[PDB]
RNA sequence: UCUUGGGGCCGAAACGAUCUCAACCUAUUCUCAAACUUUAAAUGGGUAAGAAGCCCGGCUCGCUGGUGUGGAGCCGGGCG
RNA sequence: ACAGAAACCUCCCGUGGAGCAGAAGGGCAAAAGCUCGCUUGAUCUUGAUUUUCAGUACGAAUACAGACCGUGAAAGCGGG
RNA sequence: GUCUACGGCCAUACCACCCUGAACGCGCCCGAUCUCGUCUGAUCUCGGAAGCUAAGCAGGGUCGGGCCUGGUUAGUACUUGGAUGGGAGACCGCCUGGGAAUACCGGGUGCUGUAGGCUU
């Protein structure tokens, strides 16, 4: 049905979302970038692992829907379906078009769109997953076998935040102790000295 | 030789392979050595040399 | 519930408009086309006649535009009149007459060109425009800068405009905006308008309330009586202004006197003074809470 | 002891009567209006075409006025009458204005007319205090202020002291 | 190929910047120019009068005419080869003074001061500017502190 | 969260009670733009770097003008 | 009041989220939008300029100049 | 100290709320004969001066939002010129110069021209 995954492995065209100009472009593969216990209070899981990418290129829908699926499944195996939270941070909005053959020749050669892809950099996260401290080797383990499903090098690497939070781990606590942080479900909000004085009498209160 | 590089190696006077100058430095010629930087063996000399 | 529209992006993305403009003084479509000279005319100045009509007082001055800001050429105002034989009744029509006409005169005893130009000394109220006199120093020539009144015709804006036309100042103008002025009949009446000149519309209303309603009449010019203005004899107040203005219509200038130093308003707190007041907020009010447990 | 210049006044009364159709009932509508005010109506047009409601654009489907002053409470007093000084907590905006309705325009004492017929109205009352009109002058315009508004408490007071009115809950 | 509309391509170059729509400061008409003036051209996207054409957006010319509302530019243009001398009619919205050859003009009325105060003093000064000379030697006094050795950081993966 | 709907659910039944899921609003959060943008490079594009300049005194104008004002032109002169 | 998601009246917020013949982009808030009033600068005329460019033509457009008018209280604005 | 008329730059000036305003002002305010205009003297126009700073307006306040300006982000991202540098590539490193922007943290919150007042 789809060409090999390597005719569209380079981010060789400018992006081209979804929008007015482009129309007809077929749903995605991934409509779902979040599972295992969402709604986790952001204490319950201090751990977070992230697939990083190691190259500059496109991952097709069909890879990030594949892995998903792949790492949820041995996470749910090894820790049950309510002791993770994965997050794919990848979303396929550039399209890739296809000039379908069967004659015109390269005449009129602009191609109708085929799918989606997710334009990915060095160093950018493609997944994350949070969960307990004693599932440290269950998250490499998930991970590593993700990485199956794509092109290319990528890296597992533990964060040093806390969960899916843009704090380090090591004084998580502590801020959350000074009222500096006020957990918001999956994530913290972040209290800075400003702002009107009653806000800081109904924490303080 | 680019068309800049060009230009800066005639004002320098040096329009050939392996001929040599002396250059007062200052801002504006410390800038234009810049420019033909992949083209020219340049340093400080010394009395005995000059 | 519905959406805050005036949230934090509602004023990250809000442009204000010309200070003047917000304080709803200045009609900038306006003074564009008021101000601006030609461009082949270099720096040969635009003047123009600013009317103002307060709540109890009339502001006439000359003005040409700079690019730091308008230079006040000249200025007389309606309490000024007092002066010439004029106490009350500072912003009708007979007082607008006056600080036009004390302002025209003031500005040409400045250049001096009274003497040149008089302009019309007998008050018929009719079309009336100076010319240069060939040999002699031309007329000087202004434009009328109305604001935002709503120029009508009757407005006080060319009752002032009428004064300084009869003073000797050059101003492009027609009747049609003059009281006297019928639309109907388009045709114009130079003695209704001498009638408000000399102010006999308030003169009638004064014999009108008196013959209608003496309590009325009180409560309407309480302070025409306290000063011994009468309906007979306004007429002839005005003229003795007009008469009086013409022979000085200089000004001179309150003297300025030394006042002891007096701050009549707070200044702002400083830095140490806002955050210690933090400080002291925010221990009274675990102080309290303490208390409290 | 209140300031004089904070006091409640009866700024305007707008009566309204959408006959809802253009034609001899609309020019009518007119007439009732100006016999129970006294100055002539304006007419209002259609905004829009809607089907169901029979009203196409631009044609005059409502008439409407506006009384001040002496006359305004005099013609207020008799809807109020009509209503029994009677209103709901419901009746009052939050801007501190309020209205009611009549069904029959001859119960503000209004002699019936066989050429004329009977209708109903709205009564809308905007109530203000003194230097409302800085927000309505061309020079200078401004806003009134917090503290000088009026609240829906406010005018419900005013309400039952102007009239010793009742304020039905609901 | 493209179009040859006359305002192809000045989607953002004649509108106006951000938060600084609506009335054009009078100032802007106040300006006095003259004959032999040095002006730069900036369409103004608020006056669509006058507009100078997009070729002519960032260029300097000389003023030679100047009537009620624009001035006559003499403004070079290079089109292939050449560079053209184009005469321009442009609306003062669109033009401001150029601060160019005001440092050059505040130099020359300072030479000539210095070139008149040192004459009547009887010595020397200098009236040409010169390129920035390398710097001269100096001593660095350490007081009686070592500097501070740095190293190169260790590789943390930092993703 | 009642400012609207879906499920129920005590009922005599209501905007009475009880929840619950939606939408809604409020701060957050993941991810994006060749035909988006508050910002905003590098490289780049004009111009200027004097004698055709600078500063004086005067004359002409039908142009502009409160003004022997303004601007332009012309003439003599001093400055390398 | 009839009147409802939607008729008309009122108050309040409202940076334009509307409108400006049309494609889009720019521009615009006592306006360039909406509504009234008066009107024919969409007229007569010689040159210069800009855009495509060969620095030719057309077309379109820009500053002026000479008349005749409109409009406004006027400054002005208008030869689509 | 500060206001009025006309301004220049056009938020450091805006928006929200609160406090305070001496004198002169500016206003609110009182009326409709006249001028003028409305369904309505509400607005516009006109004639006034009983009352009031309640509001506008002015000054001050808010661990205020915005705005302005610095720091950090960061010599990071990006980038001019160079190599018979690496790598299957994707890309990456170095050499020679230039060098950003968020989040986060701090500070500031109109200046000023002409004319005329008030303020021992
Ligand atoms: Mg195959
Ligand atoms: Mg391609
Ligand atoms: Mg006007
Ligand atoms: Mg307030
Ligand atoms: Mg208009
Ligand atoms: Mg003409
Ligand atoms: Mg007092
Ligand atoms: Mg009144
Ligand atoms: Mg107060
Ligand atoms: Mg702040
Ligand atoms: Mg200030």
């Amino acid at each position: 049905g789809r060409r090999p995954a390597r005719c569209y492995r380079y981010c060789k065209n400018k992006p081209y979302p979804k929008s007015r100009f482009c129309r007809g472009v077929p749903d995605a593969k991934i409509r779902i970038f979040d599972l295992g216990r969402k709604k986790a209070k952001v204490d319950e899981f201090p751990l977070c692992g992230h697939m990083v990418s190691d190259e500059y290129e496109q991952l097709s829908s069909e890879a990030l829907e594949a892995a998903r699926i792949c790492a949820n499944k041995y996470m749910v195996k090894s820790c049950g379906k309510d002791g993770f939270h994965i997050r794919v941070r990848l979303h396929p909005f550039h399209v890739i078009r296809i000039n379908k053959m069967l004659q015109t020749g390269m005449r009129g050669a602009f191609g109708k769109p085929q799918g989606t892809v997710a334009r990915v950099h060095i160093g950018q996260v493609i997944m994350s997953i949070r969960t307990k401290l004693q599932n440290k080797e269950h998250v490499v383990e998930a991970l590593r076998r993700a990485k199956f499903k794509f092109p290319g090098r990528q890296k597992i690497h533990i964060s040093k935040k806390w969960g899916f939070t843009k704090f380090n781990a090591d004084e998580f606590e502590d801020m959350v102790a000074e009222k500096r942080l006020i957990p918001d479900g999956c994530g913290v909000k972040y209290i800075p000295n400003r702002g009107p004085l009653d806000k800081w009498r109904a924490l303080h209160s | 030789v680019s068309p800049k590089v060009r230009k800066v190696l005639q004002l320098l006077r040096l329009r050939q392979i392996f001929n040599g100058t002396f250059v007062k430095l200052n801002k504006a010629s410390i800038n234009m050595l810049r420019i033909v930087e992949p083209y020219i063996a340049w340093g400080y000399p010394n009395l005995k040399s000059v | 519930f519905v959406k805050v529209v005036k949230n934090k992006a509602y004023f990250k993305r809000y442009q204000v408009k010309f200070r003047r403009r917000r304080e709803g003084k200045t009609d900038y479509y306006a003074r564009k086309r008021l101000v601006i000279q030609d461009k082949n005319k270099y720096n040969t100045p635009k003047y123009r006649m600013i009317v103002r009509v307060t709540n109890r007082d009339i502001i006439c001055q000359i003005a040409y535009a700079r690019i730091e800001g308008d230079m006040i050429v000249c200025a007389a105002y309606a309490h000024e009149l007092p002066k010439y034989g004029v106490k009350v009744g500072l912003t009708n029509y007979a007082a607008a007459y006056c600080t036009g006409l004390l302002l025209a005169r003031r500005l040409l005893n400045r250049f001096g060109m009274d003497k040149i130009y008089e302009g019309q000394v007998e008050v018929t109220g009719d079309e009336y425009n100076v010319e240069s006199i060939d040999g002699q120093p031309g007329a000087f020539t202004c434009y009328l800068d109305a604001g935002l009144a709503r120029t009508t015709t009757g407005n006080k804006v060319f009752g002032a405009l009428k004064g300084a036309v009869d003073g000797g100042l050059s101003i492009p103008h027609s009747t049609k905006r003059f009281p006297g002025y019928d639309s109907e009949s388009k045709e114009f009446n130079a003695e209704v308008h001498r009638k408000h000149i000399m102010g006999q519309n308030v003169a009638d209303y004064m014999r009108y309330l008196m013959e209608e309603d003496e309590d009325a009449y009180k409560k309407q010019f309480s302070q025409y009586i306290k000063n011994n203005v009468t309906p007979d004899m306004m007429e002839e107040m005005y003229k003795k202004a007009h008469a009086a203005i013409r022979e000085n219509p200089v000004y001179e200038k309150k003297p300025k006197r030394e006042v002891k130093k007096k701050r009549w308003n707070r200044p702002k707190m400083s830095l140490a003074q806002k955050k210690d007041r933090v400080a002291q907020k925010k221990a009274s009010f675990l102080r309290a809470q303490e208390r409290a447990a | 002891k209140e300031n004089p210049m904070r006091e409640l006044r009866i700024r305007k009364l707008c009566l309204n009567i959408c006959v809802g159709e253009s034609g001899d009932r609309l020019t009518r509508a007119a007439k009732v209006l100006e016999q129970l005010t006294g100055q002539t109506p304006v007419f209002s047009k259609a905004r829009y075409t809607v089907r169901s409601f029979g009203i196409r654009r631009n044609e005059k489907i409502a008439v409407h006025c506006t009384v001040r002053g002496a006359k305004a409470e005099e013609i207020l007093e008799k809807g109020l009458k009509v209503r029994e000084y009677e209103l709901r907590k419901n009746n009052f905006s939050d801007t501190g204005n309020f209205g009611f309705g009549i069904q029959e325009h001859i119960d503000l004492g209004i002699k019936y007319d066989p050429s004329i017929g009977i209708y109903g109205l709205d009564f809308y009352v905007v109530l203000g205090r003194p230097g409302f009109s800085i927000a309505d002058k061309k020079r200078r315009t401004g806003c009134i202020g917090a503290k000088h508004r009026i609240s829906k408490e406010e005018a419900m007071r005013w309400f039952q002291q102007k009239y010793d009115g009742i304020i039905l809950p609901g | 190929t493209n179009t040859k509309g006359k305002r192809r391509g000045t989607r953002y170059m004649f509108s106006r910047p951000f938060r600084k729509h609506g009335v054009v400061p009078l100032a802007t008409y106040m300006r006095i120019y003259k004959k032999g003036d040095i002006v730069d051209i900036k369409g103004m996207g608020t006056v669509q009068k006058g507009m100078p054409h997009k070729c002519y957006h960032g260029k300097t010319g000389r003023v030679y005419n100047v009537t009620q509302h624009a001035v006559g530019i003499v403004v070079n243009k290079q089109v292939k080869g050449k560079i053209l001398a184009k005469r321009i009619n442009v609306r003062i919205e669109h033009i401001k003074h150029s601060k160019s050859r005001d440092s050059f003009l505040k130099r020359v009325k300072e030479n000539d001061q210095k070139k008149k105060e040192a004459k009547e003093k009887g010595t020397w000064v200098q009236l040409k500017r010169q390129p920035a000379p390398p710097r001269e030697a100096h001593f660095v006094r350490t007081n009686g502190k070592e500097p501070e050795l740095l190293e190169p950081i260790p590789y943390e993966f930092m993703a």
